[PDB]
């Protein structure tokens, strides 16, 4: 396996598996500090899903919330985790998203997701790729089918991996006193692009469902 | 060449004297005029008309309108005109206070836009008064 | 070798040639949407979500060149 | 094809962990 | 050092997020 | 000694020059979108789809440059 | 030696220069279109059909450059 | 040798410019079309047919550069 | 030799530029044209003639460079 | 040799830019012209005359460069 | 040797640029002339003469360049 | 030597060409922002939030060039 | 020799730029002239006067480059 | 030697091309602010801080180039 | 031999730029002039005073580059 | 030898671009400022300080480049 | 021979750019001047003072370049 | 040779771009100022000092280039 990413992705997935039990740990009808964030993020899933997917947003609530909150916790492990002293001879210790493979996995997941919706809910024989509006629109089918997953992934992946490198490229020259607005802009936009992959996934499901 | 300044309101005309220098505010800002400006039509907001006839530039208030600065003529069509010195500054200022109070009360949309209107027109009455 | 020199020229000029477009784009977009937030203040969020999605779409453009520059610099399959 | 191998690996990984987290 | 400054400011940010959300749950409770 | 140099110069320049057009066109489209949104808030649920689809067609023109540059990076036929 | 270098620098430059024009064209078409929706938002489908057809047209404008660059990458008659 | 190399880079720059010009052109044309839509949806045929014809005039532009690039690449008469 | 290279790069730049000019030309012309057709609904049976004759006058401006490309690539007295 | 290659490259550059200019010119001309024909649909025949007059005025400028280029190509006094 | 080459390159560049510039000049002029024909119909005879006079003033510009190229091509006093 | 001079010129050039956009970007954004602030005393804070949002979003772009210049300056695995 | 070879490219750029500048100059000047003409249908000749004054003053720029070009080409002092 | 001859041009163009962009944007934003300031006398002190902070954001892009320049000039490791 | 070879390029480029700039300059100025002449005819004669004075000021700009070119041609102490 | 030789070209181009950018910046800023004074005559005491502080923050933007130019003239720890 | 060669091109380009800039500078300045004075000749002779002062300040930038060009021309301290 | 010849081209470029930027800047600023004098024909007392301070702070950017020009011509620490 590609170890340099997998080793740290294991402990980030451990953070995920613990947040899986955070649900069943504390029941609060009125959630005070911290859990109100959980309810607000559930509301955020409601927002993006009901806004873009359409009707069967709720069985896709899991599939959108997973990538959204996972980009959240991976931004956490990338920047906000104190990792100055730790040293690995296998490679840099930045984030789970350091490898292309995680983002192409999210890509294929979203792709087969809207393909699944468009094959089940619509007909099996033909879906939006079939050339109904104008029968000479096969280049549109080819291009969009070929470009959606990989660049869908690249949109997030580029910024996240770029900052994951830029942080150590900055510390290699100047200590942490200078790179901190860079950390700020990164922690700013890394959750936005999480939202972006989420809403574009949702829009592709809506395309499949229409 | 020479122009005429004839303000006129929905009841009558409150000026017909041929003046030298009119400078009135507009929605876009201010425009100044001296004899024979080019043909022009300028929407004039609620701003004083400090009319500099040679020796005396006396303040005139107006409460919204329109203007036409064509050849040898300046027609000022406003809802109401008032020479600045006509209004007492004490009651002018007290009505400025009541106007600000009206906008303070006016949380509603209808009442608040009409009160903003009344406010601005009352404040310009103050500014016309003591000058 | 000379491969290092030309590759480094590329790693320098790539992000510089990238960063110009989304500059003017983000500028006009932010200006217009903020004038809209001024015009109708209550529509702040309905302006802001759309502006933000466009903004991230523009960040992707420049980040293509940044990724090319970084993959050229450190993880270089040539040098 | 090593990178597609790691892609399919993380695909199944998200499959299982996604489901077991995000149902309950 | 600057790591500590960053952690403190991010603690403040967690606090402002949590208290705005507490205000929302106060609306729901009322 | 020269083929890799020219390949990497081309890969840098392509991914730089890809973001020129879309980088400013997206700002134009999204500004004039969010202006119609601020103008009438109701149609926004419709407007967002049109503007994101324009964003897709426009992100395509930078996807192309990144793809050619990455082909010169890894799957390079002439080196 | 020189043939591969020039072929590959042209392969990069083609797609790099390719996306300047339509990258502004699609944006300005989408912006005028979305400003056209603000008045009549039910004819949004009418505007969307025209814009989508013209976006296929404008995507051809760069996909032809990409065709030249791919026929220069893999379908080479020279080396 | 040098000849096929220069023919290649000529084809590349040619298809690049043939992309650039017609791109912004078609975009302005489609933009003012989708702007003029605003007065009536019932003129949509009179808009779309004329615009599609004019964009065929404008695609002949880029296809000129593309067929010239093909004549340089595949039907290279000098090498 | 260079006798070939100079002429072929001449042809390439010629067709590229002959495209890039009439590109924005026909673009703004057809944009105002469809704007006029939409603005005046009776006039469509008249606007088409003037628009298309202007379009052909503009197409000549690029067929000049295209026949230049042909006479340089194939019908060269210098080869 | 040198004078031949110089002749063909001079012809290429000359036709390139001589096709550039009149494109933009006649484009904005026809645009503002059809704008006017929308603003006055009564005098279209009288518009047509001055239009075609100015358009021939413009095409003369392309003919100048094309004559210079064909003289550099076929009727050359320097070879 | 170098005299003929540099002379013909000079002629080509001179004509190319001198046919770019007066092009856009003529375009703006003719456009404003036809838009003036629109809004004020009863000016036509005065419009035609003044427009053609100014257009000839603009023609002298590229007449200069064309005849300069003809002098450096045909009647070269140096070779 | 050679590669080190290449790295330092790339370090300068990266920031030099990646810097040119964010200036006019922030300019247009803050300009329409402050015009809106003047248009209404209320929305200034909702203006300033989205404004500094876009300003930091913008600053990130030039910071990318700053860090790639720092890497070509000190921390470069090729020198 | 080298001097007479190098002088002609300089004179060519001279005449080219000299023809460009006053091109757009006279263009916009005569454009706003015919705009004033369509404004005042009576004062057209009095307009024409200042128009020809302006056109001659703008053409002076190009006649200066032309007398320099003739003094370098035909009445060359240095060769 | 050669390296120090490179770094100085690098730092110079770095500061210049970092100054150019903000040199465009600051004037725009500050000019719109000083147009909007005279409108409402209340919001002046509010607009002051917004403008100063945004202009400092723009000056950030040039102090970045200054940091690059000082590390290239004084704290240079290569020479 | 070499000084007289260098003088020609300076003279030509100087006169070319000198006719480029103030050409469009005087175009804009005299265009707004003749445009406003229609607004108030009675004063056009005394306005022509400002016109002639400013146009002399502008033609001085070109005469400066011209006399520099004439000094480079005829009266050079280095030849 | 070459270090100081390249220092001078660096200083020149640096101060050049540092003059280019904030030049047009100060232009647009000062123009809209004096226009803000032109609308309301009372705006003088309001706008003076704000305008001058804007111009000062533009002054420092180019004084950084001027300091670098003068240092690369005199403060040369390399030669 | 080379020093006097380079100082020549120096003076030429100096006066060239010097005459470029204030060309459009004075152009737009005098244009706004005369359009305003035409639509309002009330303060004509009193604006003429500020007009001539503005043109004097705008000729300052070219008189600096002209005197430095003349110092490069005649009073060379190096050769 | 290299020092004394290389320096003066840089000085010329310095003063040239120092007239390039502030030229157009000062132009548009003085133009909006004089249009302001034309709009309000009696605000001259507030207009004089503002316009002259703005023209001075524009001339500063060219006086800087003049200072570096004199420091390159007379007080060169290198020769």
């Amino acid at each position: 396996i590609h170890g340099q990413v997998l080793i740290t992705s294991w402990v980030v997935i451990a953070i995920l598996l613990g947040s899986a039990a955070i649900a069943v740990r504390s029941p609060q009808t009125i959630p005070t500090g911290g859990q109100n964030f959980f309810e607000y993020v559930l509301e955020f899933i409601r927002d993006v899903s009901k806004t873009q997917i359409g009707e069967e947003y709720r069985p896709w609530v899991p599939f959108i919330g997973t990538m959204f909150l996972f980009i959240f916790v991976s931004n956490w492990s990338g920047a906000l985790l104190p990792w100055k002293i730790i040293q690995l001879p296998h490679g840099e210790l930045a984030a789970p998203t350091n490898d292309i493979n995680t983002t192409v996995a999210l890509a294929l997941l979203t792709s087969v997701a809207y393909f699944y919706a468009g094959l089940t809910k619509k007909g099996l024989g033909y879906f939006g790729k079939y050339i109904q509006p104008t029968p000479i629109l096969l280049p549109i089918n080819i291009l969009e089918d070929f470009t959606k997953p990989l660049s869908l992934s690249f949109r997030l992946f580029g910024n996240i991996l770029a900052d994951e490198l830029v942080v150590v490229v900055l510390v290699s020259l100047v200590p942490l006193v200078v790179p901190i607005p860079v950390m700020f802009l990164g922690l700013f936009t890394s959750g936005i692009q999480a939202l972006i992959f989420a809403t574009l996934a949702a829009a592709y499901i809506g395309e499949s469902l229409e | 060449m020479t122009l005429n300044l004839c303000v006129l309101t929905p009841n009558r005309s409150i000026w017909n004297s041929e003046v030298k220098e009119i400078i009135l505010s507009t929605n876009s800002g201010q425009i100044g005029v001296l004899p024979n400006h080019a043909p022009t039509a300028t929407a004039v907001d609620i701003g004083i008309l400090r009319i500099r006839l040679n020796d005396q530039w006396l303040t005139l208030a107006l409460m919204g309108g329109f203007a036409r600065i064509g050849n040898n003529e300046i027609t000022i069509l406003v809802n109401d005109a008032e020479r600045g010195s006509d209004i007492d500054p004490q009651e002018a200022q007290q009505t400025l206070e009541i106007a600000e109070a009206n906008l303070r009360k006016a949380e509603g949309k209808r009442q608040k836009i009409e009160a903003n209107l009344a406010l601005r027109r009352a404040r310009t009455r103050v500014e016309a008064s003591n000058t | 070798p000379l491969i290092a020199a030309a590759s480094v020229i590329a790693a320098g000029l790539a992000v510089g040639l990238a960063s110009i477009g989304p500059g003017v784009g983000q500028g006009t977009a932010a200006g217009q949407a903020v004038e809209g937030i001024a015009r109708q203040p209550e529509a702040e969020g309905k302006i802001r979500g759309t502006l933000l999605l466009s903004l991230a779409f523009m960040e992707a453009l420049t980040i293509y060149g940044l990724v090319v520059a970084l993959a050229l610099l450190f993880a270089n399959p040539f040098v | 094809l090593t990178l597609p191998i790691i892609m399919a690996e993380f695909l199944f990984l998200m499959f299982a962990l996604d489901k077991i987290y995000y149902t309950p | 050092n600057l790591s500590v400054v960053l952690g403190v400011l991010i603690f403040f940010g967690k606090g402002v997020l949590s208290d705005l959300l507490d205000n929302r749950k106060q609306r729901i409770l009322n």
